[PDB]
Formats: C-alpha cells, sequence, structure tokens
C-alpha cells in the first residue's frame, strides 16, 4: 500500500502545473550585487 | 588602537568633515558622542537602519558632517566601533575640535 501512496503523488505532482506557464525561456544570464546594506 | 583625527578647525558657518580610519567600518557602523570640557558625554548618532548630524557607511573612513553650525558646537569626539567577535570598540588620540 506503501509503494502506491508513492506512485500517485509523484503523478500527481507531474499532473499538477501540467497546463501551467513553462518557464523553459525565463532562464537567462545573470548579473548582481549585494544589498543596499553590507549584511546586517 | 583606532586612527582618529587629531584636531580640525571649522569653517565659517559651512561645511564640516572629520574621518576616523579603522578596520572594521563595513562591520560595526561608526558610533561618535561627545566629551563637553569637565561635563558628562551626551548623544550624537540615531542608528536604527540594519539627530540633525549624519554619516555615510563607507569602508575608507565613513566620515561625519556636524551642518554649517560655526559655534555651540566645540568639545571633544571619539568613535566606538565593536570588532566581529565583540571584543573591543578601540579609540584613537581623541578629537579636539576648534
Amino acid at each position: 500500500m506503501v509503494e502506491q501512496m508513492h506512485e500517485d503523488i509523484i503523478s500527481l505532482w507531474d499532473q499538477s502545473l501540467k497546463p501551467c506557464v513553462k518557464l523553459t525561456p525565463l532562464c537567462v544570464t545573470l548579473n548582481c550585487n549585494n544589498v543596499n546594506t553590507n549584511n546586517t | 588602537e583606532l586612527t582618529q583625527p587629531p584636531s580640525v578647525s571649522v569653517s565659517p558657518g559651512q561645511t564640516a568633515r572629520i574621518t576616523c580610519s579603522g578596520a572594521p567600518l563595513t562591520s560595526r557602523f561608526t558610533y561618535w558622542y561627545r566629551q563637553k570640557p569637565g561635563q558628562a558625554p551626551v548623544l550624537i548618532i540615531s542608528r536604527s537602519s540594519q539627530g540633525r548630524f549624519s554619516a555615510s557607511w563607507s569602508g575608507t573612513t565613513v566620515t561625519l558632517t556636524i551642518r554649517g553650525v560655526q559655534a555651540d558646537d566645540e568639545a571633544d569626539y571619539y568613535c566606538q566601533s565593536s570588532d566581529t567577535s565583540d571584543s573591543y570598540k578601540m579609540f584613537g588620540g581623541g578629537t579636539k575640535l576648534t
């Protein structure tokens, strides 16, 4: 029964968010600094 | 211990400038305070970001400006900055303004 619960959740996790926004072209070049204050 | 400025004169109701150099600076901010001749020291800094006189959080000297006030302000000034392990605050050879 344990193995049944394992496969049901993951398959549902892949199904969920399938009809949602793909972030495939979002990943690009990234240039930064840290905060306005030096770590306080 | 600390690189405190010895003595700097006042501008005639104009720009005011002080330094105070050290290794922490970017670690535990600045904190000034003034020693009145023969009287108890009083508040200068108004630190809150994690009155009147302000400064820029720099890693070279930090500095401090007391506006265009010629008279009403003459005392011995200092600086208290905590080490990364809360060891000491370190102070120089005083700051006697004129």
